[PDB]
């Protein structure tokens, strides 16, 4: 009666002691760029993706599409994983910073530090480091998103002091009985790409959104049937107050900066909670993929 | 890796004993619990088991009710699991006389804590909602314990009887007669965005439509008049953020002819509901449209 | 409710009239909620009171 | 001393010992054989008697 | 005259709590904390006037 699991070696020759810190993260979430059946240890987690150039939210696209296993069971010469099935229930423990309760969504997330933390004490080698995102609740989640973006939105004028007052106020934020504090987006005075794309495709949808469908409704007011569409172009005098292969460019270019903003614009719940054990270590969950 | 292993039949849990029975009959002992037919195993069913104080627990004696946990930006009771009826009192779709029926049983302090924090947000309803299941038993303690399900289907013990979904008659509605072979369920929370109140309209709809696109097109078709309401509500007040006219999520699916009308009795207040018999929960995502 | 069209007014005349939604001003119903609708023609004029001393001169 | 006195009240709590005496076959109570039920988990199946 | 009889009476200020939180503190919240040591155990009392 075998289960359809994952098998992962290790190269490094790893002794007792790290196999016993080992056995304590075993209902832990680990990441998978390709479901194989036999897997090395150098794909097993998010330092083959960490990169310095682009930016944070790219590890947030290339954790979009990955497959997020479990681990089974740790035992000699071998790393069992357990890929989750939609519908089945597990266990994971709470690798998050913050406390989980009885019914919450749940998101994953890229890890907001790396490098120096006191509990970043994770499994080590020679050049690896074992790292595991975060499994935070859902609104929380969007909140770190949507406060990463309007950070990112000030990157341009870094200069001035209210926005400095701004910032400092936007990077701490406060959930439950967790102070907590996320990165600055700006480091030595120039943002990374990714932001800059994100931030662009957001600038660029809004400004196609205030140029094109003050003409689009003028001419669909000429088709009018109904009312919900006739005085929307009212509310846009309300606020207010070419070649056509140019405004077909400008339709693709809108939708091509949609088609840009999915990895920002929503995002997919993956577990939620049945049960929470004491103290908060671990908690049941279902999987919902 | 043989002919015989591969070619063997598939396990069936029915054919042999139990992990207790085959443990114990090797050492050869006998004990007083007798173990040769485990209960619960052959449930596909997903439970869970939340506590609950006592001002919420009225209608809910009765297996199957929809239990909706809320958000609070206090500290301590910063969930709390109501009743799908406990959401009676703010549904604007309500008549009057089950709303000040099912009110004068919703007396204790939780319900109507409840109430407040219903309508002491800044914020709109939907968000700080999420969706639990469906109750199949209670305990009665102080603070009761009760069975939620999660996905699957809603029977007791030994599935001897499946339990239904029971939901109040104003809150029921269709949207076409030619009824199909299934139809899905789906809870609807529509507001309406007035000048005095943005007290929301409660539907659990029941309908054969599948994909999302197929739905959302006719409930901006039944509910435009809602979307009136919003459009109004953006127009007229600038420096007014709102958001999320219509909200839908998945809550099931039905077998489209258990529908049949009943009512549920506790503390002799007889309230008309609609009663889906053999319905499984399957939970969703809060979507939200426009 | 006078009329110009015919000089036929008529003096006494009950009327259930309530605020509708969506910043609704006033609309006059019977008592059979029938709306009477005399206000939308051009040939008459109607003056309303309250139960108070409140008072409407409409065109 | 102002124009009224105060008659305060305290409860006290005492740990105690009772004993109970009951006569020969009070109450007469009916068992049954203990059921299991199952409840699974992935690593923890917990079985309720 | 509120702050004066706070000063007076030891019991500090209500602290500006959350509009929330009242629901909170009347559905049932314990609010006073332990002291810092007890030799002798739980204290009670209670006044009538």
């Amino acid at each position: 009666a075998m289960e359809a699991n994952i098998f992962c070696t290790f190269d490094h020759k790893l002794s007792i002691a790290d196999v016993g810190k080992l056995t304590k993260l075993v209902a832990a979430v680990v990441p998978i760029p390709q479901r194989l059946h036999l897997i090395k240890h150098y794909q097993l987690g998010l330092h083959q993706f960490v990169d310095h150039t682009r930016g944070y939210v790219r590890l947030r696209g290339l954790l979009r599409n990955m497959t997020l296993t479990l681990m089974r069971r740790v035992e000699g010469n071998q790393i069992l994983l357990h890929v989750p099935t939609h519908g089945l229930l597990y266990t994971v423990l709470n690798t998050g910073p913050v406390t989980w309760e009885k019914g919450d969504a749940l998101c994953v997330l890229p890890p907001l530090f790396h490098g120096p933390l006191a509990r970043e004490n994770l499994l080590t080698l020679g050049q690896w480091e074992l790292v595991l995102p975060w499994i935070v609740p859902m609104p929380l989640a969007l909140e770190i998103n949507q406060r990463l973006l309007i950070m990112g939105l000030f990157s341009l004028d870094r200069s001035y002091e209210e926005v400095k007052a701004a910032v400092q106020q936007l990077q701490t934020i406060t959930f439950r009985d967790a102070t907590f504090t996320i990165p600055d987006p700006v480091i030595d005075q120039h943002l990374l790409i990714d932001m800059k794309t994100a931030c662009l495709s957001m600038s660029m949808v809004a400004n196609l959104a205030s140029e094109l469908t003050m003409t689009y409704v003028r001419k669909l007011a000429l088709e009018d049937s109904s009312m919900l569409l006739v005085k929307c172009q009212e509310l846009l005098m309300r606020l207010d107050r070419v070649s056509p292969d140019d405004e077909i460019a400008r339709l693709s270019a809108l939708f091509v900066m949609l088609r840009q903003l999915d990895d920002l614009i929503r995002e997919q719940v993956v577990f939620t909670v049945c049960d929470v054990s004491p103290d908060n270590k671990s908690a049941t969950c279902i999987f919902k993929g | 890796m043989d002919a015989r292993a591969v070619a063997k039949r598939p396990r069936d849990p029915a054919d042999e004993d139990n992990e207790l029975v085959t443990a114990l009959k090797a050492k050869r002992e006998v004990n007083t619990i007798s173990v040769r037919y485990l209960y619960h195993a052959d449930h596909q069913a997903l439970t869970a088991r939340f506590f609950v104080p006592e001002g919420l627990v009225e209608f809910e004696a009765q297996p199957g009710a929809l239990l909706i946990r809320m958000e609070t930006g206090c500290d301590s009771p910063r969930h709390l699991y109501i009743s799908l009826y406990l959401l009676g009192i703010r549904a604007s779709n309500v008549s009057a006389s089950t709303r000040c029926l099912l009110e004068s049983v919703y007396t204790a302090s939780a319900a109507r804590a409840a109430l407040q924090w219903l309508d002491l947000g800044p914020h709109l309803l939907h968000r700080r909602l999420e969706t639990l299941g469906c109750v199949k038993t209670v305990s009665l303690g102080i603070t009761s314990l009760l069975t939620c399900v999660m996905r699957g289907y809603l029977y007791n013990t030994l599935k001897t009887e499946v339990f239904a979904l029971m939901i109040p008659k104003d809150m029921y509605l269709t949207w076409e007669e030619t009824r199909g072979r299934l139809q899905y369920v789906y809870l609807i929370i529509v507001y309406d965005y007035d000048g005095p109140e943005t007290r929301p309209g409660i539907y659990v709809l029941t309908s054969s439509i599948a994909h999302w696109q197929t739905l959302v097109d006719v409930a901006r078709g039944k509910f435009a008049r809602e979307r009136c309401s919003f459009v109004n509500r953006r127009i007229t007040r600038p420096r007014q953020i709102p958001l999320c006219t219509g909200v839908i999520q998945k809550l099931g699916w039905c077998l489209a002819d258990d529908i049949h009308t009943s009512f549920l009795v506790h503390k002799e207040l007889k309230l008309s509901v609609v009663r889906l018999d053999n319905f499984s929960v399957e939970l969703g995502d809060f979507r939200e449209f426009v | 409710v006078v009329r110009c069209v015919r000089a036929q007014v008529d003096l006494g005349v009950e009327v259930r009239a309530a605020r509708c939604p969506r910043t609704g001003l006033w609309i006059v119903r019977d008592r059979r909620g029938r709306l009477r609708r005399w206000l939308s023609q051009p040939e008459v004029c109607v003056l309303y009171v309250t139960p108070d001393l409140d008072f409407y001169w409409v065109l | 001393h102002p124009g009224f006195a105060l008659t305060a009240v305290r409860t006290d709590t005492f740990e105690v010992d009772m004993l109970l005496y009951s006569g020969k076959s009070c109450t007469s109570v009916i068992i049954n054989n203990p059921i299991v039920t199952k409840e699974e988990r992935d690593i923890s199946t917990t079985y309720h008697v | 005259v509120d702050r004066w009889i706070r000063h007076a009476a030891g019991v500090e200020r209500p602290q500006l709590l959350d509009t929330e939180t009242i629901s909170m503190l009347t559905f049932g919240s314990m609010s006073e904390r332990n002291a810092a040591a007890t030799v002798h155990g739980q204290k009670a009392a209670c006044e009538l006037i």
